[PDB]
RNA sequence: AUGGUGAACUAUGCCUGAAUAGGGUGAAGCCAGAGGAAACUCUGGUGGAGGCUCGUAGCGGUUCUGACGUGCAAAUCGAUC
RNA sequence: UUCAAAUGAGAACUUUGAAGACUGAAGUGGGGAAAGGUUCCACGUCAACAGCAGUUGGACGUGGGUUAGUCGAUCCUAAGAGAUGGGGAAGCUCCGUUUCAAAGGCCUGAUUUUAUGCAGGCCACCAUCGAAAGGGAAUCCGGUUAAGAUUCCGGAACCUGGAUAUGGAUUCUUCACGGUAACGUAACUGAAUGUGGAGACGUCGGCGCGAGCCCUGGGAGGAGUUAUCUUUUCUUCUUAACAGCUUAUCACCCCGGAAUUGGUUUAUCCGGAGAUGGGGUCUUAUGGCUGGAAGAGGCCAGCACCUUUGCUGGCUCCGGUGCGCUUGUGACGGCCCGUGAAAAUCCACAGGAAGGAAUAGUUUUCAUGCCAGGUCGUACUGAUAACCGCAGCAGGUCUCCAAGGUGAACAGCCUCUAGUUGAUAGAAUAAUGUAGAUAAGGGAAGUCGGCAAAAUAGAUCCGUAACUUCGGGAUAAGGAUUGGCUCUAAGGGUCGGGUACGAUCAACUUAGAACUGGUACGGACAAGGGGAAUCUGACUGUCUAAUUAAAACAUAGCAUUGCGAUGGUCAGAAAGUGAUGUUGACGCAAU
């Protein structure tokens, strides 16, 4: 049972010295050094994992193509579509209470 | 240490040339007082604090 | 390291203008049972990857071979 | 079946720290620990975090409320006198 | 060698018994073993109709 | 002799605040034109627990009204305030819970919280769990109010003083025993090196003033006066009264 | 007494990291069944709590008032804990 | 530890070979952090040193040796340190780090007088230091040296920064299309300003998936054993970073409409705020196929080579299994008066500034192509001889990997890989010792005292008192059983139903019966003595490092005291100074 080595300098099991087994065409084991896993993005707003956005480290997505990090609505790689539904239906019908208040405020002020 | 600094690195390096045995022809020279050389410093013996 | 399927493309590879060296490579492998038959690679290094072009069949490597560039420099095996 | 007689969750502390702080304890660990119902879905989802936090698991809504209770006594009069004051201005 | 005979039977009285009944298989694994093949069987039973939902639920829950 | 505990408490080298995990000063919204002649809405976006402070903190969000941009403000949460809702601060705003009223615009027998000392320090009474003060009355002349603070003592303040409506969350904290020492230890590991409280008469004269003895015993009054000096004051300081407290206090 | 040097040991706090076999007991919650006029109770399971426990690594250092006691050692060795 | 040979003047100790042994994957193995500093490697060599020896050496002497765009420092900020402005102080200097400061820059035009001013608009914060374990752009394989390697050679990739052109896409519906939708596509303008996310985070528990390891079958090879038996025992059969296609729970969409309530987890949560169900979208940890890449590496055969050192051929295949071990990961659950870092840095969105159509202009977030990637570190040890302990000292000193069997087990015992075989030796077996043991009969009479030692000991079954805070006591006490062999029974997966059951595959666990043995069987190892009672401290915990571990300290609980900020307690030589205090009576301080 072949037993390995950080192929690094630092020897403390810590969060970014992670170690995968690896047999090589050599037919050794050999540490393989593993970076750190992705978060998802999230919502700013309910702060689930939006769908369609790739899960990378964050100097990646400048690597990375706009398709892999953005979806082609408004509030796309930035806010999940229910959320953009809740605030579109938010806004129109906000508004246009604002325009009953109105009238209501006018009908009401002008009966004397 | 092996991650070192340059400034301990250049003091070691002239402790490596220190660390040699008197030329022989310095003996034969005329008034000469100086049979060994005094200053060795084996890493043994005595350590130099950087 | 970018595998290629046609041979069209393959072909302007080839007459890329930074192609200069290209290798071909004959192995021996067998058809999902019985026989071996013998399949062909043909590796262009560009710049940035190699591209290389599997072929199966003996009668289209040898047409290809011939199709391929005079002045590129190949190295059978 | 009934495991205990009368400790129930304060079992877990045993032998130990006197039945009167172990009793006081139950009674609060139970309101700690239980689900109550949400004002907004109308479910019964609320737990607490972080003494003072009730979480609706649905609905996700966040209420500041009591350390071991979601509504003490005290908010609800608070609420109710509140209620009658501005009531007492307007109405 | 000890092996088939371990198979076969042989080796595994109270006399070759140093650990626990649990810590040798524990009675959780025991349980899940037997819970999920009870699961799986009337999940089958209900998709292939020699069962209803009705009896589904009952027997699930007296599973 | 020795200086004590107490006396270099002050320097405060290890006893300083435990101050890594806050979300920062439980502060009230800047005195400013709107709070003082209308009122500014804002958004409670999330009630967040605070490190050595068993009360929580709501996360506000308002606008700023001179540059667009959203400036955040860290309030003490009113037991009932809750993700999503509106909270009105000002001169002119509703009385409901969670809103920033000046103690002359509320009535009396109001519950308040947070409540400045004068205007402008953006709280300071009713901010620790299931505190509050009680507005008991009005003197409009010269614009001051009188208040019940949770000692017992009543204070006069300005009128213009904001303090937000209703009682602060976290109430019933102190009745549950807290049952062991390990949990005394991470309760005051997020405040500050203040446990364990070692006992004079257990250490040395040295150490202390009622360190000594062949019995564990103080031998003086620990009745000391409020004209001792540091290294002096190291009993019941200025004690009107001792023992047990019997019958009505708080005698007016 | 004047002026200075030290927290590489140790004391305490903070910040940032790491380490911690296998077993026993078997708390809340949940499921089924039984009983009861009701209130509610019983049984069997599940579950896996605890500044719980046996016991490794480890951290300490009880007793032998063992070894040693011009030592391996200016505080160690061994067993027992 | 032994034998022989070689070397040499000389061999208990050097080298080689042959044996015998050990450490026994919480290692005498392989690596590193601190520290050391050349101890690394070679050649020569023994005066001293290696508490005997010495031909040997971490010694002596002479030399060689450390190669980086991708590893790290470098950069960020943490706790915190510390300038400036200002203020204190006779002063050495102190405070304080955003402050009672006129504390600057990003772009635009202007343009071919404009150098960089000027017509403008933008912003507000305001040093710097601080982590070879935290955050962080990017590399792998094979080979190579006496000694270096993720650094060299070969091959195959990636990031940043900058230059840039071609193709592609795009437009007269000038800044793209498809999809009901979730969203998709190789591209598919977009400043100031703003919003958001990633960075970025507890611990335990069990379940699931993956990787490697372990175990195992068939076959192609090699080795061993072969008086007899053994289709046998050991061994090789491998495949990187990276790229493309494809693949998952959770999550989401559409249809549809639920009570005879259903779905569903090991763990009971979910559904008219829209279940089950039918059909889809997504993340790509991970896995599969291809490329890389078999021309590599590995195992063999044949041919040769007074040499260089080779040449030529073959094989390198197909599976299975699991409460397995290690590790990562996902979804969940439990715990808290504890709810478990920041910043650099990167991206997205909102917004609509500005600019721009075809006789060619925009895109340098698509593809390809061009150039460059600095400085310092890099050998070795890492510990009973490379560090610290005056020393080649049984002491101390942070971490990674981690095989088979027994067995609950990272225990103990044995073994494979790997490494050691070093610790002054020989001869004898007096007393006294140190360490280990055994003892008739008695049995605590011993001693201050059962100190020491013995006895018990695992597991299964039975059985279990007083007292009790009802939780415990409790492994209470106290008893039985346990081997080997041959059998029996029970406990499962995947496929099939012309709209009651069959075929096929594979685990261990449990119970029982015969039989058998000089009544032995947790056969070595491992492994609680128990009971009745008192004093005392509630408990867990802590301390006199090197004579005192306790009844002392602490603790939860209880009580008192001061204080509403012009404040309480405390500090400071002073201060435009400070801790509590990122605080506010459910708080802080003092007992
Ligand atoms: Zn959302
Ligand atoms: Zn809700």
């Amino acid at each position: 049972a072949q037993r390995v080595t950080f192929r690094r300098r630092n020897p403390y099991n810590t969060r970014s010295n992670k170690i995968k087994v690896v047999k090589t065409p050599g037919g050794i084991l050999r540490a393989q050094h593993v970076k750190k896993l992705a978060t998802r993005p999230k919502c700013g707003d309910c702060g689930s994992a939006l769908q369609g956005i790739s899960t990378l480290r964050p100097r990646q997505y400048a690597t990375v193509s706009k398709t892999h990090k953005t979806v082609s609505r408004a509030y796309g790689g930035s806010r999940c579509a229910n959320c953009v539904k809740e605030r579109i239906i938010r806004a129109f019908l906000i508004e246009e209470q604002k325009i009953v208040k109105k009238v209501v405020k006018e009908q009401t002020e002008a009966a004397k | 240490a092996a991650q070192k600094s340059f400034r301990i690195k250049q003091k070691m390096a002239k402790a490596k040339k220190q660390n040699r045995p008197l030329p022989q022809w310095i003996r034969l020279r005329t008034n000469n007082t100086i049979r060994y050389n005094a200053k060795r410093r084996n890493w043994r013996r005595t350590k130099m604090n950087i | 390291a970018r595998e290629i399927t046609d041979i069209k493309q393959f072909l302007e590879l080839t007459r890329r203008a930074d192609v200069k060296t290209a290798t071909v490579k004959i192995n021996k492998k067998l058809n999902k049972a019985g026989k071996p038959f013998r399949q062909t690679k043909f590796k262009v290094r560009g710049s940035s990857s190699l591209y290389t072009l599997v072929i199966n069949d003996a009668g289209k490597a040898k047409k290809l071979i011939q199709s391929l560039p005079p002045t590129l420099k190949v190295n059978r095996l | 079946a009934k495991r205990t007689k009368k400790v129930g969750i304060t079992g877990k502390y045993g032998v130990r720290y006197g039945s009167s702080l172990r009793r006081q304890v139950k009674k609060l660990e139970i309101q700690q620990h239980a689900r109550y119902d949400c004002s907004f879905c109308g479910k019964k989802t609320v737990k607490r975090g972080a003494a003072g936090i009730w979480t609706c698991s649905c609905c996700k809504k966040t209420v500041a409320g009591g350390a071991y209770t979601v509504s003490t006594a005290a908010a609800a009069t608070v609420r109710s006198t509140i209620r009658r004051l501005r009531e007492m201005v307007e109405a | 060698a000890h092996a088939q005979s371990k198979r076969e039977g042989r080796h595994s009285g109270y006399g070759k018994r140093k650990g626990t009944r649990e810590a040798r298989l524990p009675s959780q694994v025991v349980w899940i073993r037997r819970l999920r093949v009870l699961r799986r069987l009337l999940a089958k039973y209900r998709d292939a109709g020699k069962i209803d939902k009705h009896l589904y639920h009952v027997l699930y829950k007296e599973s | 002799g020795r200086v004590i505990r107490n006396q270099r408490k002050g320097a405060g080298s290890i006893f300083t605040s435990h101050t890594r995990l806050r979300q920062g000063a439980a502060k009230l919204r800047t005195l400013d034109y709107a709070e003082r002649h209308g009122y500014i809405r804002g958004i409670v976006k999330q009630i967040v627990h605070d490190s050595g402070r068993g009360a929580p903190l709501a996360k506000v969000v308002f606008r700023d009204p001179y540059k667009y941009r959203l400036r955040e403000e860290i309030f003490i949460a009113n037991e009932g305030v809750h993700t999503g809702q509106f909270i009105y601060a000002g001169k002119k705003a509703s009385l409901n819970v969670g809103n920033v009223l000046p103690l002359g615009s509320v009535p009396e027998g109001t519950i308040v919280s947070n409540v400045e000392e004068k205007p402008g320090d953006r709280g300071a009474l009713a901010r620790a769990s299931g505190n509050y003060v009680i507005i008991i009355g009005h003197n409009p002349d010269e614009n001051k109010t009188r208040v019940r603070l949770p000692s017992g003592a009543k204070k006069v303040i300005s009128s213009d003083a904001r303090g937000v409506i209703g009682v602060i969350a976290g109430g019933g904290r102190v009745d549950k025993p807290l049952l062991k020492a390990g949990r005394a230890f991470h309760k005051y590991r997020l405040k500050r090196n203040s446990w364990p409280k070692t006992r004079g008469v257990a250490m040395n004269p040295v150490d202390h003033p009622h360190g000594g003895g062949n019995h564990q015993h103080i031998g003086k009054a620990s009745t000391i006066s409020r004209g001792a000096v540091s290294g002096q004051k190291a009993g019941l300081i200025a004690a009107r009264r001792t023992g047990l407290l019997r019958g009505s206090q708080k005698t007016q």
